[PDB]
């Protein structure tokens, strides 16, 4: 079913988590909450689910006002950050306690908890208590209790969080066909970057309180709104270096880079309220930035530190008149020593560049994925 | 090294709390009725323990004297009445624990302390009262009127309030993301406190039917009061009979005490099933 | 209410209670009427609650000390024994069951302490309280004692106590007069001097309490003690050669112990107080009546002549009734609850010696005197 | 599943109960019971029959038990206070009229009779035993109220003499026969042996006043002390007495009296001492047991478990007489013990403070277990995780203790151990089987001891102290003293 | 404190968790456990914690036997998988909980409250009670309380498992620095293969219970000794395609490919133990895989999944005689549709592996390993 919220807001006495937030969730969609750890996603599937009472502000499933309606009414399974299992049940019962208090058929009730049961790599555990098992074990009973419902709103609090690489695919792969399978509303939180990208049909972004974006995967990464979002989607972070600008056109955006040389680059990017002198934050991801040898804007640094991760090498580079490092990421396994000076490009389309205020000054190269 | 000292710590304190209760013991295998002498009687008689038992007793002359008392009758009755009262008291404690930790009404606080209030006041004039309401409710109820079982249980149902805040307060210990999580699963107050609440509460049960079972065994002035056939004595009731204005049947009376200390124990040895760690664990992240 | 045409009768535990339905069921063959016997717990108690709504039983039996509370509270009916059946019995348990000058229960049995010896250890008992230090001298020397008795209640000191001058309430001429208290005079003063020398002079002990004096005599520890007809059984299996005689003498004068009658009363709301009184004054009260209750759990002592020179035979008995005689009646008037807590703690405080005999007493009275004022 | 018209004949079956039980109770004459029905009745239907007074579904069963045992009889206490509710004045106005209606005294003489067979008639047979006359009635048929003349006569009745059984079944008729002798006195049946001029002692008037038959004396009923009284009043006084509404008066008895009031403050404190260092006592005995009987290295636990509850498995009442046989100065196994090892042999009943520490030693021994089990439950509730992180912060057995178990027990253990202190301040029985209320405070006019708590002082003046059972003054105190912790429990 | 573990075992009645596990953890070393879920990493650390007992075999703390010692006494502190906070107690005394128990130095264990507290960025939240907070709040409360002890030995399952890529770099450089500054032995459980990767000096991969290899990130990645250790480290998944052993040579393999061209590739893996004929498992990594342009082995499907992670594309392409789709890295964003035909296999970068799942030990020298 749908889910609106308007203006929902959400009060500790004096500590306010939720700020006149407005969302609008379509039949059908896949949407991914993240945010810091900290900035409200669990509280806003709270109310959602009817487990936290609403400060002030609607709440509508499926077109209908749910502000005041008891939590079993509302048509919303949850998988708790925390579990909540029922720790005096084994594996199957957990799995199956809600078609039990519901009329459905003991071999409908065997059926479904068997196959859910199959998929989570559960089944050789279905005799087990809670306290008999591995943190990630009790993950996935809690994703196969929710599973097994089949409630008209998914909600997945950090699910995957506490299982392997190789199993958090296979579960990802899962929900997906799930997804596309049943066409229900499935609201996901996560702190893991692969999980957002490849699930969403639709990414909320939150800010302390706050919606600080929403919009399609491909969209919010190369199009952040402002400089919170920009780096907080992709990880390793976007590196951010200060710039002044120097000249104006409505189609683009020159500015000097910091370092004594002093070098001047024209951004594609919008000048809307952006003044000559001002001060800005140019964004670069580490992705981005080019080997020297093919490169205009070149900066050179030294080597701080560098990490070596089988399939790449992310190496951090301390560059003169910029406090904060910057971060490169190159294929394959590079030998470079701490110390060394290395140099790297810096390409004008992919460049990013923010208002004093953290909005984003709007990227007008056209990127492939994004309509 | 702490486990030796324990041990020995344990045992002579058990040593000293036993000492009177071996003397109990004494007395009921001592030859005719004193309640001193020594720790191993100097003249041993199983007397008094076949008298209780329903055994026939053949004394110094060639006579051989009746058991006066059905002994055992009196014990089976104390049994049942201790039995279906502390179920009795932890249905009502239970339940009513449930709406005060789980819902909400008006005055809950007030209520509470007013529970715990009333049942402090000093029950001096108590039985006249309570003879009164059973005597005028036997004429329209019979099975819960005076000389019946029934009465005697219906009367022991109202000392729950102290059990409320004792459950009340374990409840409160249980995370509220199982019952949330219930709620989800679309039980009702009713299934979650029984599917999940009252599963997980069962340490608390066992506690308020042992001490509500042990109340009841040892109970004397109302059961006293509401009975009269010999038949539907209870032992505590029963055991009266051996005490005098000027003597005691110490004998009798000692056989008496120790034998209503077994269903005490048999109900205490069974509770311990219940009475478990970690009943709570694996369940809430935290 | 109580059911017409039918006897229920309560009576304690420790009495004959399958004699009385026997002699009930000879009553109800000659006429009919069936005779139910009953034994609750603390009916003494629970007589008053239920006879004051008008029911309880036909019949009550307890001694007679609690009867006239009852008929103050208008619970027993007031009794008319003809001149004949009056002296059937002997004429001082009469006075047991009388309440502003009315009868109010029949008296049953008699009941009085009495002096209990070793034969073995003691052939011949000493006639006086006087004689009692010298005797302890010379068991001292064997290992035993001479005299070991309950020094904690004041029932059992109260035969010294009593026999100079001390009295509980003064009992003029049918009428117990609620001012005049002797547990300040000289004869009482006299009385528990002779007690406390005893523990002064280390013959008897303080915290000697009934468990202990019963278990000493009874292991032959201690060639004499005081004590009652429900204790003859316990020495009976203990198979001690023993014998009960009157109590020793005190300055010339009987020691007098309290008297406690086993009377019958007659339930002031039952509509069968013909029947009670028929079932009580011919079958009851006979030799043949009176044997039957006494067969099943003897009576000691008996208010009927006839049937007491029979078992007079037996020197207990004799005792019993010896000591009764020069005992003193135990009031039945409300009073003497104050009495008994007062005396108590006065004996304690002198036998202690918390206070001096004289103080205490003084106390005693006072707190006696105050409590029937107001 | 059960159908939703079910839950109306459901509740229509039960609330067919209540009315033909209620106007059942408004005949005869229970109206007190009628009005307490019906008023719980309703709330029970009202509570079932809407959806918005759910929570009181689980509240109305437990809160009905506490209503009819543990506050009507509250109630009536309190109500009895206000009454002379005692042994002397025990009966009703009704009930006391009715026994003096039921007096009589001895007019005339007594006369042993006879019944003898004359065909299908009767002849009653009078012998008068001081004079050696006998008289004989005419030939009369059983039923109804009559009167019979009798003749004096020198002969015998031609019938055999009728049995008791004879006399016992026909007794009724046999009480409603009026016999005249020739000298013109009036006779009726007073045994089922004798006829005599037994009349009623008493007459009702109509207005109010019995006037004795025998001495003139008339009576009025004055309800200020529940007597009848002799008249514009004389002196003497009749019992039985009945009870009336006195109002402040036993409560005043207590706020005057200087007699009763000097020991107050004494005994207070010492009830609250001894309360308080038994709850003390109890809990911590009773918690650290459950500790131990719970640590998995206790290789002997389930024995050591029910050996430490055994205490309160037998009857107290038991085992405080042992222990008065225990404690006892001179002779008794503790002190005999004492005195082969230290050398010393306390003073258990003789000095007021070591009787206080006896009642204490007892009281712990007879309290533990409760604690005990109640810590056993209670303990469950600590998550085993708690001890895990504990022992990865270092934490050994007492810090344990102090630090986790103890402040996550005492917010449960709180409310039970406010209750302790409340059962242990009116704990009569305990004293008055050990110590009597021992030793004797020197100088009080009305009796108090050491050890005496306020309700073994205020029991001994109510129904002790040589006025009877006072029942009224009982409740009074007893409402007083419920004030007083109900206060103190703050 | 050094860890020894020597031939320990654990059995929960007959279902064996941990399997005759060696293990030699050297004083300040920095190991990390990795495994699939449930294979028995947090048993080990709760073995070591002595929260667990040990079936068999012999585990050493700082040259002492540990078995029998209670936990309290080993001189170790654990980070929780479920935190296992103190609900009574606040933030700040869930964090100054084991210094207390040392020696309450008031002014000291303030001071180090708050610098850690600032690292975990809780400064904000010290007075709140465990259930004010959030999920990876209260993680870091865990972090946070263990830290402040300083134990002798670090013992941490999955602490970074709820909180925000950007946070979780953050603490990643923090636990390095204090392993450094502190030089005490560190044992950390993880899913996450980056933190694997830049943390461990040794990394244990478990595997049903059993230790499948040891050895630093860079020896695991390029020289798994296994089947599994090759389909473990390392995400997304190293590719495996049947093939048929052809030929042996001196320093090298001949492998025949099961699509229907049946193309020979001669693969740089040793040659003991191996048969003519016997069926074998041929790795490749999806990074590792190259434009089809470059490479002289050319494999072609037809395009199942396309996978848009922005800084990279994912493409599934199953192949014809390949049962399992094989996985392709491409940088950037590659705009391809599923139903599209579709690489290259470089022979050097190429694993291999017999019937048991043993592998033939690569020959080729990659970067990174002395
Ligand atoms: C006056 C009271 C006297 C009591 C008499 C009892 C008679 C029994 C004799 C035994 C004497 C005790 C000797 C000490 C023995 C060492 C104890 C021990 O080594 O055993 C400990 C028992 O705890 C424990 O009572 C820890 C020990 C308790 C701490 C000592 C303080 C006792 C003083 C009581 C204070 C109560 C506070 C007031 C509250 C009303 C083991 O517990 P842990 O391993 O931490 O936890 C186990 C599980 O919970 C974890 O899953
Ligand atoms: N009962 C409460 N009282 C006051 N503050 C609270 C309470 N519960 C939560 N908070 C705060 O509210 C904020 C949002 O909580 P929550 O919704 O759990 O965050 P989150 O986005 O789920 N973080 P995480 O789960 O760590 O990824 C946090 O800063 C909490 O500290
Ligand atoms: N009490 C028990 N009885 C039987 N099996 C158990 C018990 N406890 C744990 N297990 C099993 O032991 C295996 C290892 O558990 P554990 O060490 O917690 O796994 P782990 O490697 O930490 N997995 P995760 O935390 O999900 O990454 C799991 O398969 C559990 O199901
Ligand atoms: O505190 C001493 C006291 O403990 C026990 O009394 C219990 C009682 O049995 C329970 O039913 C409940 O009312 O709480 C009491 C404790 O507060 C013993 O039974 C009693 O003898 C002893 O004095
Ligand atoms: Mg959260
Ligand atoms: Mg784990």
């Amino acid at each position: 079913a749908s889910v609106q919220l308007q203006n929902v807001t959400k009060a500790w006495g004096e500590v306010v988590v939720s700020k006149d937030i407005n969302l609008d969730i379509h039949e059908g969609e896949f949407v991914v909450f993240v945010g810091p750890s900290g900035c409200g996603k669990s509280t806003l599937l709270r109310m959602i689910a009817g487990l936290e009472t609403i400060t002030s502000g609607d709440l509508f499933i499926g077109e209908k006002r749910m502000n005041d309606t008891p939590p079993a009414e509302r048509g919303v399974g949850m998988v708790f950050q925390s579990y909540a299992l029922y720790p005096h049940l084994s594996v199957a019962e957990n799995m199956s306690f809600g078609l039990k208090l519901a009329g459905a058929k003991k071999e409908v009730i065997n059926q479904r908890v068997n196959q859910v049961a199959e998929v989570l790599q559960l089944a050789h555990l279905l005799d087990r208590k809670p306290k008999a098992l591995s943190g990630g074990q009790r993950q996935r009973v809690a994703i196969g209790r929710t599973l097994v419902a089949e409630p008209s709103v998914f909600l997945l609090d950090e699910p995957l969080s506490n299982l392997d690489a190789a199993l958090r695919v296979q579960m990802r792969i899962e929900i997906s066909r799930l997804h596309k399978r049943l066409g229900r509303t499935m609201i996901y939180v996560t702190h893991d970057q692969v999980e957002a990208m490849t699930l969403a049909d639709k990414i909320v972004v939150l800010d302390a309180g706050r919606v600080a974006q929403v919009g399609k995967p491909l969209e919010l990464y190369h199009y952040p709104a402002d400089r919170f979002v920009a780096g907080f989607i992709g990880s390793p972070k976007m590196n951010f270096l200060p710039v002044k600008v120097t000249a104006t056109a409505i189609d683009q955006v020159q500015v000097e880079l910091p370092m004594p040389n002093r070098q001047q680059v024209w951004l594609p990017v919008e000048s809307r309220d952006v003044q000559v002198g001002a001060n800005m934050s140019l964004g670069i991801r580490p992705e981005h930035l080019l080997p020297s040898d093919i490169a205009d804007v070149i900066l050179e640094g030294e080597v701080q530190v560098v990490e070596q991760l089988g399939n790449e090498t992310q190496i951090h580079i301390q560059i003169p008149s910029i406090r904060q490092n910057l971060v490169y990421r190159q294929n394959d396994v590079v030998l470079v020593e701490e110390g060394a000076t290395f140099a790297i490009g810096l390409p004008p389309e992919r460049c990013h560049l923010f208002r004093e205020d953290g909005t984003a000054c709007r990227r007008l190269h056209k990127e492939p994925g994004v309509a | 090294a702490r486990l030796f000292i324990t041990h020995l710590l344990l045992l002579l304190f058990i040593a000293a709390i036993m000492f009177p209760l071996l003397m109990v013991v004494a007395i009921s295998l001592r030859q005719g009725n004193f309640a001193t002498g020594s720790l191993i009687p100097e003249q041993i008689s199983w007397d008094h323990w076949k008298l209780a038992l329903g055994f026939s007793v053949e004394q110094a002359d060639g006579r051989i004297t009746p058991p006066p008392f059905p002994v055992l009758l009196w014990l089976w009755n104390s049994v049942k009445v201790a039995g279906i009262s502390a179920i009795g008291i932890v249905a009502l404690s239970t339940t009513c624990a449930y709406a005060f930790a789980r819902m909400r009404f008006p005055g809950k606080a007030t209520l509470l302390k007013g529970m715990l209030i009333f049942q402090m006041f000093p029950a001096v004039l108590s039985l006249v009262a309570l003879y009164a309401l059973f005597d005028r409710l036997g004429e329209y109820i019979p099975f819960i009127g005076l000389n019946t079982h029934g009465g005697v249980i219906f009367a022991y149902l109202g000392g729950i309030a102290l059990h409320v805040w004792t459950i009340k307060g374990y409840f409160e210990t249980i995370d509220s993301s199982l019952e949330e999580a219930a709620a989800l699963d679309g039980a009702t107050p009713w299934q979650a406190f029984r599917l999940v609440l009252l599963p997980l509460s069962v340490p608390i049960l066992a506690v308020v039917f042992i001490l509500s079972f042990i109340a009841a065994i040892t109970e004397v002035p109302v059961a006293s009061l509401l009975l009269r056939d010999v038949n539907s004595y209870t032992l505590a009731v029963g055991m009266q009979q051996y005490l005098n204005p000027q003597n005691y049947l110490w004998g009798d009376f000692a056989a008496a005490a120790v034998m209503s200390a077994l269903p005490i124990t048999i109900v205490f040895l069974l509770a311990q099933r219940w009475l478990v760690n970690g009943l709570t664990a694996g369940g809430v992240k935290g | 209410k109580i059911e017409e045409g039918k006897l229920v009768i309560w009576i304690n535990g420790d009495k004959g209670y399958n004699g009385l339905a026997e002699v009930g069921k000879k009553f109800e063959k000659d006429t009919g009427i069936k005779v139910t016997v009953e034994h609750p717990d603390k009916l003494e108690e629970k007589f008053p609650q239920v006879a004051a709504t008008g029911d309880g039983p036909d019949i009550i039996f307890w001694a007679h000390d609690r009867f006239g509370g009852y008929a103050q509270s208008g619970l027993l009916a007031e009794i008319t024994p003809d001149k004949a059946f009056q002296d059937k019995l002997y004429p001082f348990t009469w006075d047991a069951v009388r309440y502003n000058g009315k009868l109010i229960a029949y008296p049953i049995a008699v009941e009085a302490l009495s002096l209990i010896y070793n034969k073995d250890l003691l052939p011949n008992p000493p006639k006086t309280w006087e004689e009692i230090p010298a005797l302890d001298k010379e068991l001292k020397a064997k290992g035993k004692s001479a005299l070991m008795f309950n020094l904690q209640e004041p029932y059992f000191t109260w035969p010294l106590i009593a026999a100079d001058g001390g009295y509980a309430f003064k009992y003029e001429n049918g009428k117990y007069d609620i001012k005049d208290v002797g547990v300040d005079n000289a004869g009482a003063k006299a009385g528990l001097t002779f007690l406390v020398d005893l523990i002064k002079n280390k013959h008897m002990n303080a915290d000697t309490d009934y468990s202990i004096a019963e278990a000493a005599f009874n292991k032959g520890e201690t060639a004499m003690t005081i004590n009652g007809p429900w204790a003859w059984s316990n020495i009976d299996t203990s198979k001690v050669n023993y014998g009960v005689t009157v109590l020793p003498t005190f300055k010339g004068q009987p020691s007098k112990p309290f008297v406690g009658v086993l009377s019958a009363g007659i339930n002031a709301a039952s509509p069968n107080k013909e029947l009670a009184k028929e079932f009580l004054e011919n079958y009851l009260l006979t030799d043949e009546g009176l044997e039957a209750v006494n067969k099943d759990k003897p009576l000691g002592a008996v208010a009927l002549k006839s049937y007491e020179e029979e078992l007079a035979k037996d020197p207990r008995i004799a005792a019993t009734m010896e000591n009764a005689q020069k005992g003193e009646i135990m009031p039945n008037i409300p009073q003497m609850s104050a009495f008994w807590y007062a005396v108590r703690t006065a004996v304690i405080n002198a036998a202690s010696g918390r206070q001096t005999v004289d103080e205490a007493l003084k106390d005693a009275q006072t707190r006696i005197t105050k409590a029937s004022a107001s | 599943w059960q159908s939703d018209a079910l839950k109306w004949s459901v509740l229509g079956l039960l609330g067919l109960l209540v009315g033909y039980l209620v106007v059942l109770m408004y005949a005869q004459g229970e109206y007190l019971f009628a009005i307490t029905t019906l008023i719980l009745s309703s709330a029970g239907l009202y509570i079932f029959a809407n959806r918005k007074a759910y929570a009181w579904r689980y509240v109305y069963p437990g809160m009905a038990g506490m209503g009819l045992f543990v506050l009507f009889p509250l109630v009536c206490t309190i109500a009895i206070a206000f009454t002379n509710y005692s042994s002397t004045n025990q009966l009703t106005f009704e009930r006391a009229q009715e026994v003096l209606l039921d007096r009589s005294w001895q007019a005339g003489k007594t006369y042993n009779f006879g019944l003898y067979p004359a065909g299908d008639e009767w002849q009653l047979a009078l012998s008068d035993g001081e004079t050696g006359k006998n008289y004989l009635s005419d030939a009369f048929k059983f039923g109804g109220e009559q009167k019979l003349q009798l003749k004096e006569t020198t002969a015998q009745p031609e019938g055999e003499r009728a049995n008791l059984r004879v006399i016992t079944q026909n007794r009724q008729a046999l009480s409603d026969i009026t016999a005249i002798l020739p000298d013109g006195n009036k006779v009726m049946m007073s045994s089922l042996r004798q006829f005599s001029g037994t009349q009623p002692l008493y007459t009702l008037d109509g207005d109010g006043t019995l006037t004795n038959n025998q001495s003139g004396v008339k009576y009025r009923p004055n309800n200020q002390i529940g007597f009848y009284q002799s008249i514009n009043w004389g002196d003497e006084k009749l019992s039985p007495g009945y009870t009336v509404t006195t109002g402040w008066k036993n409560f005043t008895r207590v706020f005057t009296d200087e007699g009763i009031q000097k020991p107050f403050l004494a005994i207070f404190v010492w009830t609250v001492v001894f309360s308080l260092i038994t709850v003390f006592l109890t809990v911590a005995v009773g918690m650290v047991l459950a500790c131990l009987v719970q640590w998995e290295a206790l290789r002997g636990k389930a024995v050591y478990r029910v050996l430490l509850i055994l205490p309160y498995a037998v009857p107290s009442f038991i085992s405080i007489l042992i222990f008065k046989g225990l404690f006892n100065q001179s002779f008794g196994e503790i002190n005999m013990m004492l005195s082969a090892l230290f050398g010393v042999k306390p003073a258990w009943f003789s000095d007021p403070t070591t009787a206080r520490t006896m009642l204490i030693i007892v009281n712990t021994w007879l309290g533990y277990p409760y604690m005990m089990i109640l810590c056993m439950g209670l303990l469950k509730a600590i998550p085993d995780d708690l001890y895990e992180a504990s022992a990865m912060d270092g934490a050994g057995p007492f810090q344990n203790f102090f630090k986790i178990t103890l402040p996550l027990l005492i917010k449960p253990l709180t409310p039970l151990m406010i209750a302790s202190f409340a059962f242990n301040f009116n704990n009569f029985v305990l004293i008055q089987l050990l110590t009597n209320g021992g030793p004797d405070r020197l100088g009080t006019t009305t009796p108090a001891g050491y050890t005496d708590l306020l309700v073994n002082y205020t029991y001994r003046i109510a129904f002790e102290g040589g006025g009877g059972q006072d029942f009224g003054l009982a409740a009074a105190i007893a409402t007083l003293i419920f004030l007083l912790v109900g206060a103190l429990a703050i």
